[PDB]
Order: structure tokens, then C-alpha cells, then sequence
């Protein structure tokens, strides 16, 4: 897991 | 952090399409629109095959397909292959920084056929607890695919206090072998009216009772 | 679609200190301060530890820690556990919305004690003889190093034959769990005196034995 939309 | 509830083996012979649900938890997931999705192979490093509910990365096939219902996110491969063999995992989160991971699951292309499990519980010995120490064993044999999910009840509620449990391996017959614990004090077990063994594979879940006996 | 580079193994000793690093590109580990760092065990639901350069998530300590220079980016993480056996990799921002990942990894933590096993035998359950069936587990410990060798007996003369041995795991004590199982027809339990289980830990023999003559 990630990061943001962005 | 903890709680993305999916299932432990997602089987499907090469073709035949199959999806992976993933279920959550009573706030966080409820409201959300983000939700990726994972594939992880052998060895290798991971890859993002959906990202935030349904959209797709670039080097990623029209085969795949990830959906919203409320609580539970799917993930469709359509035209299954044995490119598509892989653990695969479902995200999203909260926070800021507090995101959740599935419990994950295999994809497996049959190259044998289904069985599920032949689930024994066994109760700690006469001499074990002459011993001073209490563990139960959910044995659980004879399965393929071979990805189970266990969960242990103390009269009914859910267990997660005393509990290690083994990666399932292969046995002599081409099918699998997996094993759980729990241990306890011999009062520990002795209060309650019974305990159980849950295990979750494709179509099945299956339980498995002991109550405390004294044998005097 | 290209990789980010890492080295392999990064082992440090218990309490020590290990610098992990993770290289890519000026597209990527060196364009955005948006750097992941995620410890995944032996098969297990996978957690994310740093997540947006140097910070950390809900409770890390300040041990997991992490840095990016240019084009490369390094977790420095401190005072070595136990816990902390597992596979570490990076990720990345590409653009355009896709994330890169590093390569096929994994950090042993040297010097752990040793553990000599807890050989548990178990009899048949009054619900498995009242199938027509009988089966014993051996379940295996608590054990360290994760080489154990199962081998079992009726009255004194081998049993290689209804015998299947799962292999080593993780407890999450990070030592190690496994079991063996032996099934038989009730008819061939009850003939005997003993059936028992003989197991074998870096140089020395763990035989427990089990009988007929009980409640059962």
C-alpha cells in the first residue's frame, strides 16, 4: 500500500 | 494494522474464470473509494494490477476486473492462465497512514483434483495434563488446493489469544498437510464447556468439538 | 516494466543495526519523496512499515527507519529483534499513476539462542475410533534452528508408511512449529504396546511414547 489519488 | 477478510484458496482450471472476493471491516471500509489490488508470483516482487476500486496499471491486460458491492471488492480474471498462478492481495486506507492488507489469496490452475479437508481435533492427553501443560491440535489433512484458513472458538467466541498455526505442506499422496495449536493452562481449558476448529477452504468450512473430560 | 535494484540479504545481529538501500531511477526513487518500505514474512498478510519517505505509521517505534539520498533510498532499521526475519521490499511512484517495486529479498538476524524441542504425541480421539479410523500427531515446538528429522515406531521396528511430515515454519515467536501425522485402522492401534515418536533435533533424539490401556 501506496501512496495518495497521487 | 489488521482486518481484509478473503478467501484462503481461489482455485480455477486454465479458462474458466475466477474471482477474488475481499471483504471488510465495521468503519474504514464501508465509505471507500480507493481499494488496489496485488499479485505476487514465486520469488519475485510484487505488482499493482488494479488501482482504486476498478482502474488498471500500464503493462496490464484486459483479463482483469475489480468491482464494488458495499462491504466486498471483487477481483474477475476472465481467460484464466498459468501466467495469471500467484498469491494476490487487496488494500486500501485509513489515517492518514493506518492502511489495511487482505489475508490473501492463492490463484491455482488444477493440475489435480479439489479436496477439502479432512479436519481431526484432537484433546491434550491424560499424561499432559498429569504434565501441567494443555494444547489441542486441529490436524487437517488430505486438501488441494492447498491455501486453508483456521480459526479457533472458546465456547463459541472467536479465539485469536493462544493460537499458532503451520504453512501447508505437500504429502506423500500429491495433496496437503496442515496443523494449528492451542495452548493453555490445564484450568484454562477445564472452565469452559467446549472449544472448537473452524477451516475455510473453497465451497467449505468445517468445524470440529472437544469438551473438557476428566477420565476420573 | 523495470525494477527497482536491491540488494538480496541484509543481515545484522541481534541488536546491530542493518542498512537495507533500494535504487531505481530519476523517474522514480529520486523524482518523489512517495518511497514505501514493506516486511512481509512466510507466506503471511503483509504490513507496510514507512510510508512517505521517513515516516512512519500507528506504532513502529522510531528503529524503523528510513532515507533517500538521490536515487537511492535506504531503511536503516535499528536494534535487531528476532521479529523482524522477513523480506523487505521497496516501492516507488512512476507516474501517471503506476508504482514500481524492488526485487526478491530477505534479512537473516544472526545470533538467536537455540531451542530444543516440545514433542507433544497425541492418542486417537473418541470421536476418530468411533469413525473407524485412528490417527496420531506428533506435533514439533517451539524450536530453533528449523531442522528437525521426524521418524516413528511400532513397538521398536520402524513405521515408514502412514507417516506424513509437514515441514518448518514460523510460530511468530519467530522460532519454528511443525508435525507429522500417522494414520492407522483402529484395529492396528489397539493390537499393540507402543507406538511412538522419535524426532530428531541437531544431535539429539526427542522419543515420546504413547499406549493403548486408557479411557478410549
Amino acid at each position: 500500500q501506496f501512496h495518495p489519488x497521487x | 494494522p489488521s482486518a481484509l477478510t478473503q478467501p484462503p484458496s481461489a482455485s480455477g482450471s486454465l479458462g474458466q474464470s475466477v474471482t477474488i472476493s475481499c471483504t471488510g471491516t465495521s468503519s474504514d471500509v464501508g465509505g471507500y473509494n480507493y481499494v488496489s489490488w496485488y499479485q505476487q508470483h514465486a520469488g519475485k516482487a510484487p505488482k499493482v494490477i488494479i488501482y482504486e476500486v476498478n482502474k488498471r496499471p500500464s503493462g496490464v491486460p484486459d483479463r482483469f476486473s475489480g468491482s464494488k458491492s458495499g462491504n466486498t471488492a471483487s477481483l474477475t480474471v476472465s481467460g484464466l492462465q498459468a501466467e495469471d498462478e500467484a498469491d494476490y492481495y487487496c488494500s486500501s486506507y485509513e489515517g492518514s497512514d493506518n492502511f489495511v492488507f487482505g489475508t490473501g489469496t492463492k490463484v491455482t490452475v488444477l493440475g489435480q483434483p479439489k479436496a477439502n479437508p479432512t479436519v481431526t481435533l484432537f484433546p491434550p492427553s491424560s499424561e499432559e495434563l498429569q504434565a501441567n501443560k494443555a494444547t489441542l491440535v486441529c490436524l487437517i489433512s488430505d486438501f488441494y488446493p492447498g491455501a486453508v484458513t483456521v480459526a479457533w472458538k472458546a465456547d463459541g467466541s472467536p479465539v485469536k489469544a493462544g493460537v499458532e498455526t503451520t504453512k501447508p505442506s505437500k504429502q506423500s499422496n500429491n495433496k496437503y498437510a496442515a496443523s494449528s495449536y492451542l495452548s493453555l493452562t490445564p484450568e484454562q481449558w477445564k472452565s469452559h464447556r467446549s472449544y472448537s476448529c473452524q477451516v475455510t477452504h473453497e465451497g467449505s468450512t468445517v468445524e470440529k468439538t472437544v469438551a473438557p473430560t476428566e477420565c476420573s
